[PDB]
């Protein structure tokens, strides 16, 4: 006998749609949280990103600051191809991590990405010389595309998670933290050192992008 | 060289044009089109002898070479200018490389030659019988340059294994196994074919078993 | 196949969206007694195996052109992954492998 | 029978001296040559660290400059405990990658580690903006240690291989690379914009750590 199920030509079939496979719940027996380190304190992972946002809600890089031997391991990555201007970015840590496109919480004119109480996010008794809150620079070339690894001391996963939530910020300029000599250069009011504003963070413009480091 | 173009043309002129049109195209129901499959393609269906051929019928079989080395490179160079495909393989001669195709393993392109082909022909490379009259030819009398241009333009019947089917490392993996597998002697007596238990039980028969019946009848005796 | 011969395919029933373009995926374990049925003619397009010389119509759908076997080789479903990559769409509609007594309901 | 080797028991023993295991020539069927890459030009590998010197002949920290993907990753570590100073240094990649203890290229006063021909390694049509001389920061915290891996794409493994090769240095302050804005600023000649010196290369002190990039 001939099997039943053949032999059948209808309109020859429609072209097998992009197979948008789903994700797998083999694995799945396990659950990834915040990570596995030491740290015998209040209690932190040993991973925590950040996705530095812009004054559109539109990522621009993206941060991970993170403790691992004692040593607070920061790598800004680039997130969109055209984001960045072409020359050296200065990465800074703002104090308070809100991404706001228009913030100030001093009495003044809102910058962009200017929610911070301050400039450098430093530690709680620290307000002088490069502490964590400064950072070294994230230059992007032609290609468009800043990164920067680094291994900063200063702060770790006990630091970050203060009462206030802190940010890693980039403005359109570079990273000066007062780099005016003071033997060949002069102030505006004659002065041979340089400004306590410039002292607190480097000397670049509006900052750009901005990014919670809670886990972002 | 535009003179070796020409030289192709004028072979190709008073011998395939009743079959390919002379525009390289196929003349239709009387034989196929021919631009796109390169001087690979030519040179293996030259160099065996195959398509300079003399009837449509279910397969056209080995025979002696209709053109030499020193044409073969007009023939496929003027097809592929024509169309343009795969070409053969060259070494630092010029010439068609057919030493340097070897590929330093073997038990890979066993296993590769196994999986991929060796159902169609043999494990050692003889033949195999196809559906209706076609059939594999033994893989002995093959240069290895014919080896890779075989598979690398499929003939008749057999699939095309590409250069992305199958990588060049990989085909000159096979290579070095089917003239190591078709060239090594049988080891521990004489080759009955390469393919076993036929040849195996037709050789019981009238040499060992005829053997066997005739000791059996000078022994006893008949009444 | 090639793409000159795919006016001559014709899908059965529940396979037409069973290939990809001109890609098809037959299964290689043939119809009765389950031989890799390994050997495939292009340009005749029959996919032969070599065990007991059974061929299959490679266009149409893997019915058996000539040959003991009486059954459809089964068809596997292909599309592309993201990225680009041959991925099945699932599994066969029948059972793949030789046959036997629980079947073709 | 009693066995014959046995039953001897002189001064017992000297302690093990500690086991100095020697390298294995098992694995040395292979020779590590600069590295395996493409780069369709004269010829260059993958991997080509550097070891930057001091004006003593010993190590300061360790460069690695090579073309991956078409961006020249440049990661620079620390090598020793106590070479850098508590602040941050600026890497700058010189055009002559001579380390030498006092030289000078031009007529002048030959500082430490000036022996490059001019200041920042730029292309050779290149004299201006920030291009692949002027680096990023690798800022020394109190730890003593400055770690810092960027992707540069101004320049390639076909760059570095020039005529002269290059080198990577560092000095004893940040990197500043015309850090100076000229809304609030000043010079000494009374100019709005910075200086040339400051233009070619970034405001920092004498370079005290250099490496040559060609594998050191
Ligand atoms: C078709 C059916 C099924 C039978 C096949 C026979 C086929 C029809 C014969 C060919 C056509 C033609 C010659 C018919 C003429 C009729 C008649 C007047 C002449 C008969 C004399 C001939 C044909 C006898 C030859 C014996 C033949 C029929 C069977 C051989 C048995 C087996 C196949 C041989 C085994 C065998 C051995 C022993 C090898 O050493 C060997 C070495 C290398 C490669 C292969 C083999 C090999 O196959
Ligand atoms: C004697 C007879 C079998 C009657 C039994 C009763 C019968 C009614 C039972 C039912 C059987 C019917 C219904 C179906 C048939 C199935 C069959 C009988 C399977 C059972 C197995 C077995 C009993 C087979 C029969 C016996 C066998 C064929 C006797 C050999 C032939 C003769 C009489 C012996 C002398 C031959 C000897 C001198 C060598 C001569 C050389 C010739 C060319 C050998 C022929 C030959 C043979 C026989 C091969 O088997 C063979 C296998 C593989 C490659 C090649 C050959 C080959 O060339
Ligand atoms: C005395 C001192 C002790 C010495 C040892 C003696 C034992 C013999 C083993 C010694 C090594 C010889 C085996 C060689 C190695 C070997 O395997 O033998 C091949 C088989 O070839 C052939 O048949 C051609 C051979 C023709 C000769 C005569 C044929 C033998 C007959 C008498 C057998 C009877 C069978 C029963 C008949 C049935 C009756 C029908 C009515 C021949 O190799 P060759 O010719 O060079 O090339 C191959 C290509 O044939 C091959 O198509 C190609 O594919 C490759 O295999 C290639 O290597
Ligand atoms: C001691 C007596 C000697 C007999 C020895 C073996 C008998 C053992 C019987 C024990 C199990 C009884 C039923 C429960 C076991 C069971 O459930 O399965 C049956 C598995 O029994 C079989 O193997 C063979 C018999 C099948 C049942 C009926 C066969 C006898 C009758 C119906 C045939 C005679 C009349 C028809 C024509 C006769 C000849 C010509 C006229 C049928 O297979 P299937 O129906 O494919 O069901 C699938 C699930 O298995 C699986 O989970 C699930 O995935 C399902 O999708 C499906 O695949
Ligand atoms: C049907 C499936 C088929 C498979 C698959 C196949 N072949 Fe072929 N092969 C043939 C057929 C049919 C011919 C003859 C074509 C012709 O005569 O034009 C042939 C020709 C050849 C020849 C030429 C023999 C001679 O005398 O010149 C060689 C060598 C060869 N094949 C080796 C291979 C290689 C190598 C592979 C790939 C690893 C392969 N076969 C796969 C069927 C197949
Ligand atoms: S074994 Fe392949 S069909 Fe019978």
């Amino acid at each position: 006998c001939s099997p039943p199920g053949e032999t059948a030509s209808s309109e020859p079939g429609t072209t097998p749609a992009i197979w948008t496979g789903s994700p797998s719940p083999a694995a799945p027996s396990g659950e990834d949280h915040g990570g596995g380190h030491g740290a015998g304190a209040a209690g932190a992972g040993e991973t925590l990103t950040a996705e530095l946002k812009t004054a559109d809600g539109t990522s621009v890089a993206t941060a991970d600051f993170q403790f691992a031997d004692g040593f607070a391991t920061v790598t800004i990555e680039t997130t969109t191809p055209g984001r960045l201007t072409p020359g050296f970015h200065g990465v800074h840590i703002h104090s308070v991590g809100k991404c706001e496109a228009n913030s100030v919480a001093p009495t003044g004119g809102a910058p962009g990405d200017f929610n911070s109480a301050g400039g450098h996010f430093q530690v709680s008794g620290h307000s002088g010389h490069p502490a964590s809150g400064d950072l070294s620079s994230l230059q992007v070339r032609a290609d468009g595309s800043g990164k920067l690894v680094t291994t900063t001391d200063a702060f770790t996963a006990e630091d970050l998670l203060d009462g206030a939530k802190t940010a890693i910020i980039i403005h359109e300029k570079a990273d000066n933290f007062a780099n005016i000599p003071p033997e060949r250069y002069q102030q505006v009011n004659g002065a041979p050192g340089p400004d306590q504003t410039t002292m607190a963070t480097g000397d670049a413009g509006s900052r750009v992008a901005c990014g919670v480091i809670s886990a972002g | 060289q535009s003179a070796l173009l020409r030289t192709g043309k004028q072979l190709f002129e008073t011998s395939c044009v009743s079959c390919h049109g002379a525009n390289l195209q196929g003349v239709p129901d009387r034989g196929p089109s021919l631009i796109g499959t390169g001087e690979a393609a030519v040179y293996f269906q030259v160099s065996t002898g195959r398509m300079p051929a003399m009837r449509g019928e279910a397969q056209a079989p080995s025979k002696p070479p209709h053109f030499d080395e020193s044409q073969i490179d007009a023939l496929g160079a003027y097809v592929q200018a024509n169309g343009g495909g795969p070409t053969v393989p060259r070494d630092d001669h010029g010439a068609v490389a057919q030493e340097s195709l070897i590929g330093g393993d073997v038990a890979r392109g066993g296993d590769l030659f196994r999986l991929n082909c060796a159902s169609c022909h043999n494990f050692t490379g003889k033949g195999g019988a196809l559906s209706s009259g076609k059939y594999a030819p033994d893989l002995g009398d093959a240069n290895p340059a014919q080896i890779y241009t075989a598979m690398l333009t499929g003939p008749q019947n057999m699939p095309k294994f590409s250069d992305r089917q199958l990588t060049p490392d990989e085909k000159r993996d096979i290579v070095a196994y089917v003239r190591e597998s078709a060239e090594t002697p049988s080891y521990g007596g004489y080759g009955l074919g390469g393919f076993g238990p036929a040849p195996e039980g037709m050789a019981m028969w009238i040499i060992g078993m005829v053997a066997a019946i005739g000791v059996a009848m000078w022994i006893g005796s008949r009444a | 196949i090639k793409p000159a011969d795919m006016h001559r395919v014709i899908k059965r029933k529940g396979q037409e969206s069973f290939n990809f373009g001109e890609l098809f995926a037959y299964t290689k374990v043939c119809s009765h007694l389950g031989c890799p049925s390994s050997l495939y003619e292009q340009q005749t397009y029959r996919i032969l195996c070599p065990c007991h010389q059974s061929q299959f119509d490679a266009l149409e759908f893997a019915k058996p052109i000539f040959g003991p076997a009486a059954r459809a080789l089964a068809q596997l479903p292909i599309t592309i992954d993201e990225d680009g990559y041959l991925v099945a769409n699932g599994d066969f509609v029948e059972p793949v492998g030789p046959a036997f007594w629980e079947r073709k309901s």
